[PDB]
Protein backbone atom coordinates (compact mmCIF):
# COMPACT_ATOMS: atom_id res chain seq x y z
CA UNK A 1 0.00 0.00 0.00
CA UNK A 2 1.44 3.54 -1.32
CA UNK A 3 -0.14 6.45 -0.27
CA UNK A 4 0.85 9.84 -1.81
CA UNK A 5 -2.14 11.98 -2.32
CA UNK A 6 -2.92 14.96 -4.96
CA UNK B 1 7.32 12.85 20.58
CA UNK B 2 10.09 11.32 17.66
CA UNK B 3 8.61 8.91 15.70
CA UNK B 4 11.10 6.14 14.16
CA UNK B 5 9.67 4.45 10.30
CA UNK B 6 10.48 1.18 11.13
CA UNK B 7 6.89 0.60 11.24
CA UNK B 8 3.22 2.39 9.93
CA UNK B 9 3.36 5.82 11.64
CA UNK B 10 -0.09 5.40 12.95
CA UNK B 11 -2.09 7.61 15.84
CA UNK B 12 -5.50 8.17 17.27
CA UNK B 13 -7.63 10.98 15.91
CA UNK B 14 -10.82 12.72 17.06
CA UNK B 15 -13.35 14.35 14.72
CA UNK B 16 -16.79 14.77 14.69
CA UNK B 17 -16.81 13.24 18.09
CA UNK B 18 -15.64 10.11 16.58
CA UNK B 19 -12.09 8.36 17.23
CA UNK B 20 -10.33 6.79 14.53
CA UNK B 21 -6.87 5.32 13.60
CA UNK B 22 -4.71 7.58 11.07
CA UNK B 23 -1.68 7.36 9.05
CA UNK B 24 0.88 10.33 9.40
CA UNK B 25 1.61 10.84 5.89
CA UNK B 26 4.35 13.10 4.53
CA UNK B 27 3.37 12.06 0.88
CA UNK B 28 -0.01 13.25 0.96
CA UNK B 29 -0.88 17.06 0.05
CA UNK B 30 -4.62 16.87 1.53
CA UNK B 31 -6.44 14.73 3.98
CA UNK B 32 -8.63 11.99 3.17
CA UNK B 33 -10.36 9.70 5.73
CA UNK B 34 -12.59 6.81 5.21
CA UNK B 35 -16.36 7.11 4.62
CA UNK B 36 -17.75 8.43 7.92
CA UNK B 37 -20.38 11.01 9.40
CA UNK B 38 -19.49 14.27 9.29
CA UNK B 39 -21.29 17.29 9.91
CA UNK B 40 -22.52 20.29 7.40
CA UNK B 41 -22.49 20.98 3.85
CA UNK B 42 -19.69 19.57 1.47
CA UNK B 43 -18.66 20.00 -1.80
CA UNK B 44 -17.46 17.94 -4.36
CA UNK B 45 -13.49 17.08 -5.54
CA UNK B 46 -11.57 14.62 -7.24
CA UNK B 47 -8.17 13.46 -5.75
CA UNK B 48 -5.42 11.04 -7.28
CA UNK B 49 -3.30 8.96 -6.31
CA UNK B 50 -1.19 5.82 -7.31
CA UNK B 51 -3.68 3.75 -8.37
CA UNK B 52 -5.90 6.37 -10.47
CA UNK B 53 -8.05 8.91 -9.05
CA UNK B 54 -11.43 8.85 -6.76
CA UNK B 55 -14.31 11.23 -5.84
CA UNK B 56 -14.42 12.49 -2.11
CA UNK B 57 -16.30 15.38 -0.38
CA UNK B 58 -14.83 17.93 0.82
CA UNK B 59 -15.40 19.94 4.17
CA UNK B 60 -13.96 22.74 5.26
CA UNK B 61 -12.66 24.03 8.79
CA UNK B 62 -13.24 20.53 10.76
CA UNK B 63 -11.70 20.42 14.14
CA UNK B 64 -9.66 17.40 14.27
CA UNK B 65 -7.60 16.63 17.53
CA UNK B 66 -4.39 14.47 16.51
CA UNK B 67 -2.17 12.36 18.93
CA UNK B 68 -3.47 15.27 21.64
CA UNK B 69 -2.91 18.01 19.28
CA UNK B 70 -5.64 20.28 18.21
CA UNK B 71 -5.73 21.62 14.33
CA UNK B 72 -9.05 23.01 11.91
CA UNK B 73 -8.80 22.70 8.41
CA UNK B 74 -10.12 20.78 5.14
CA UNK B 75 -10.72 17.13 5.66
CA UNK B 76 -11.67 15.00 2.51
CA UNK B 77 -13.92 11.48 2.90
CA UNK B 78 -14.20 9.53 0.22
CA UNK B 79 -13.10 5.67 -0.57
CA UNK B 80 -9.60 5.65 0.50
CA UNK B 81 -8.05 2.37 1.82
CA UNK B 82 -6.63 3.80 4.66
CA UNK B 83 -7.28 7.21 6.81
CA UNK B 84 -4.35 9.52 6.14
CA UNK B 85 -3.38 12.21 7.54
CA UNK B 86 -1.56 15.19 5.17
CA UNK B 87 0.66 18.48 4.83
CA UNK B 88 -2.64 20.65 5.61
CA UNK B 89 -2.93 19.21 8.98
CA UNK B 90 0.40 17.50 9.45
CA UNK B 91 1.88 21.23 9.76
CA UNK B 92 -0.45 22.61 12.01
CA UNK B 93 1.39 20.21 14.78
CA UNK B 94 4.67 20.73 13.82
CA UNK B 95 5.67 17.63 12.07
CA UNK B 96 9.02 17.85 11.24
CA UNK B 97 10.61 15.03 8.93
CA UNK B 98 14.07 15.11 9.77
CA UNK B 99 17.01 12.86 9.08
CA UNK B 100 20.80 11.79 9.02
CA UNK B 101 23.02 14.23 9.52
CA UNK B 102 27.02 14.22 9.49
CA UNK B 103 25.70 18.07 9.52
CA UNK C 1 18.94 17.65 8.04
CA UNK C 2 15.70 18.84 9.70
CA UNK C 3 12.46 19.33 7.27
CA UNK C 4 8.99 20.98 7.54
CA UNK C 5 6.40 20.03 5.36
CA UNK C 6 4.95 23.68 3.99
CA UNK C 7 5.95 22.35 0.93
CA UNK C 8 6.43 18.56 -0.34
CA UNK C 9 9.22 17.33 1.21
CA UNK C 10 11.45 16.57 -2.31
CA UNK C 11 14.89 15.34 -2.40
CA UNK C 12 17.08 14.27 -5.53
CA UNK C 13 18.33 10.61 -5.55
CA UNK C 14 20.84 9.00 -7.66
CA UNK C 15 20.05 5.35 -8.62
CA UNK C 16 21.26 2.96 -11.42
CA UNK C 17 23.90 5.81 -12.26
CA UNK C 18 20.57 8.49 -13.01
CA UNK C 19 19.33 11.70 -10.73
CA UNK C 20 15.71 12.22 -10.17
CA UNK C 21 13.57 14.16 -7.77
CA UNK C 22 11.84 11.88 -5.14
CA UNK C 23 8.90 12.49 -2.44
CA UNK C 24 9.94 11.13 1.06
CA UNK C 25 7.24 9.26 1.87
CA UNK C 26 5.95 8.43 5.29
CA UNK C 27 2.57 7.01 4.33
CA UNK C 28 4.32 4.48 1.52
CA UNK C 29 5.30 0.77 2.80
CA UNK C 30 8.07 0.53 -0.32
CA UNK C 31 9.93 2.41 -2.16
CA UNK C 32 7.82 3.35 -6.19
CA UNK C 33 9.58 5.23 -9.14
CA UNK C 34 8.37 6.01 -12.42
CA UNK C 35 9.47 3.67 -15.61
CA UNK C 36 12.75 3.98 -15.49
CA UNK C 37 15.52 2.51 -16.86
CA UNK C 38 17.25 -0.60 -14.46
CA UNK C 39 19.48 -3.11 -14.70
CA UNK C 40 18.90 -6.86 -13.81
CA UNK C 41 16.16 -9.38 -13.42
CA UNK C 42 12.66 -8.27 -11.35
CA UNK C 43 9.28 -10.33 -10.77
CA UNK C 44 6.43 -8.98 -11.62
CA UNK C 45 3.93 -7.62 -8.44
CA UNK C 46 0.85 -5.19 -7.41
CA UNK C 47 0.30 -2.62 -5.49
CA UNK C 48 -2.28 -0.55 -4.17
CA UNK C 49 -2.83 3.24 -3.38
CA UNK C 50 -6.08 5.89 -3.65
CA UNK C 51 -8.03 5.09 -6.92
CA UNK C 52 -6.74 1.55 -7.10
CA UNK C 53 -3.77 -1.00 -7.91
CA UNK C 54 -1.08 -0.73 -10.67
CA UNK C 55 1.43 -3.51 -11.81
CA UNK C 56 5.06 -2.91 -11.17
CA UNK C 57 8.79 -4.48 -11.69
CA UNK C 58 10.12 -5.34 -8.34
CA UNK C 59 14.02 -4.95 -8.37
CA UNK C 60 15.81 -5.83 -5.21
CA UNK C 61 19.02 -4.68 -3.78
CA UNK C 62 19.17 -1.76 -5.69
CA UNK C 63 21.49 1.22 -4.63
CA UNK C 64 19.68 4.66 -4.28
CA UNK C 65 21.42 7.35 -2.53
CA UNK C 66 19.05 9.56 -1.22
CA UNK C 67 20.13 13.09 -0.59
CA UNK C 68 23.24 12.22 -0.20
CA UNK C 69 22.82 8.96 2.33
CA UNK C 70 23.47 5.51 1.12
CA UNK C 71 20.66 2.82 1.17
CA UNK C 72 20.26 -0.58 -0.37
CA UNK C 73 16.84 -2.34 -1.44
CA UNK C 74 13.97 -3.01 -2.66
CA UNK C 75 12.35 -0.42 -5.92
CA UNK C 76 9.74 -0.86 -7.26
CA UNK C 77 9.37 0.81 -11.04
CA UNK C 78 6.01 1.66 -12.49
CA UNK C 79 3.09 3.98 -13.49
CA UNK C 80 2.73 5.55 -10.57
CA UNK C 81 2.37 9.82 -10.57
CA UNK C 82 5.38 10.61 -8.82
CA UNK C 83 8.93 9.07 -7.49
CA UNK C 84 8.33 8.16 -3.93
CA UNK C 85 10.88 6.85 -1.24
CA UNK C 86 8.61 4.37 1.48
CA UNK C 87 9.46 3.15 4.84
CA UNK C 88 11.79 0.23 3.33
CA UNK C 89 14.31 3.00 2.50
CA UNK C 90 13.30 5.80 5.15
CA UNK C 91 14.48 3.51 8.29
CA UNK C 92 17.95 3.42 6.24
CA UNK C 93 18.75 6.86 6.11
CA UNK C 94 17.50 7.02 10.09
CA UNK C 95 14.65 9.40 9.25
CA UNK C 96 12.56 10.42 11.97
CA UNK C 97 8.83 11.64 12.25
CA UNK C 98 8.76 14.74 15.38
CA UNK C 99 5.84 16.22 16.91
Amino acid sequence: ETFYVD
Amino acid sequence: PQVTLWQRPLVTIKIGGQLKEALLDTGADDTVLEEMSLPGRWKPKMIGGIGGFIKVRQYDQILIEICGHKAIGTVLVGPTPVNIIGRNLLTQIGATLNFGGSS
